[PDB]
């Protein structure tokens, strides 16, 4: 699960970097949110991981 | 989320005459048809598909062959 | 009936306005918005 | 990205959603990306400013309602020139039926159109006047025009 949430917010990093469309960064920021919410809490909100 | 069963009737293709004329055994059948705010078979297939898939919008052929593919394939 | 009508519309404005929980449904319904790009306007851009 | 913890956010109840005073279906949007919230509302400023809002609205509407006069005049200048020479041929009252209701139809598109924009203007209007903040928008399109 740490993995994962690392490899997304260096994703997230890279395309604030360069700037992307708000879309794009927008929906990277969800999956760092639904990623850290699995991490603490699977199968919680969503279906689990 | 349930609801009357006349409306999945009229979206199967069935006029509110044939309804009467099957149906009229029973009571309950009666006071669900004339509880039933939809008329036509158009307006039935407007809320199947609203309530089933809300997220995508309406469409006239998807409405039509909703039914069809979800158990009739 | 099923064209231009008040009930319609109500049903595709309601229909846009909806929560899509599913993370991939979110995705796929957003990006739905920008129509495709025949061959000329590509070369302007 | 900050990122809010999923114990507070939801567990029955939800602890943000008391803190706040926002529903968890509607905290639950604003969280992941699905509709907008007003964090602050500047209100002296609106006051000292509203009339002036009041008269470049107004003054929109105006344009509205005089492209839509103008198109319902060159229409119906249309429908009338179009009755010239399908008249002088003595056809049948299908012949002329089929103008008459296309022209009626044009009329009712052109007069409807606008007023659906009067009233997305209204709309748009209306909701900057009460805007105050921990509200949420959840239509991108409105949200751009505020």
């Amino acid at each position: 699960l740490y993995r994962r949430v690392i490899n997304r917010n260096n994703r997230l990093k890279r395309l604030i970097d360069l700037g992307a469309p708000e879309i794009i960064v927008n929906n990277e920021k969800r999956m760092l949110q639904e990623s850290v919410d699995a991490l603490f809490d699977n199968g919680r909100r969503g279906r689990p991981v | 989320r349930r609801q009357p069963v006349t409306v999945l009737l009229k979206a199967l293709g069935w006029t509110n005459e044939q309804i009467v004329e099957r149906f009229g055994f029973s009571e309950i059948m009666m006071g669900t048809l004339e509880k039933d705010t939809t008329s036509g078979t158009d307006e039935a297939l407007l809320d199947i598909y609203r309530k089933l898939r809300p997220g995508e919008p309406p469409t006239k052929e998807s409405a039509q062959t909703l039914l069809e593919n979800l158990f009739f394939k | 009936d099923e064209e231009e009508s008040e009930a319609l519309r109500q049903a595709r404005k309601d229909a846009e306005l909806t929560a899509s929980a599913d993370s991939v449904r979110a995705y796929l319904k957003q990006i739905g918005k920008v129509a495709l790009l025949n061959a000329e306007e590509e070369v302007e851009l | 990205a900050p990122v809010t913890h999923i114990w507070y956010f939801k567990g029955v109840p939800s602890r943000l959603g008391y803190l706040l005073d926002l529903a968890p279906k509607d905290l639950e949007k604003i969280i992941y990306f699905a509709a907008y919230v007003i964090t602050s509302v500047d209100d002296e400023m609106r006051h000292n400013e509203l009339s002036t809002l009041e008269a470049e609205m107004a003054v929109e509407k105006k344009a509205v309602e005089d492209q839509r006069d103008a198109d319902l005049e060159a229409r119906a200048q249309k429908l009338e020139a179009d009755l010239a020479e399908l008249e002088a041929e003595g056809a049948k009252s299908d012949v002329r039926r089929k103008v008459r209701d296309s022209g009626e139809r044009e009329m009712r598109q052109l007069r409807d159109r606008a007023q659906r924009e009067l009233d997305r203007l209204d709309e748009i209007w209306n909701t900057f006047t009460k805007l105050a903040p921990k509200q949420l928008i959840v239509d991108e399109v409105l949200y751009r025009e505020l």
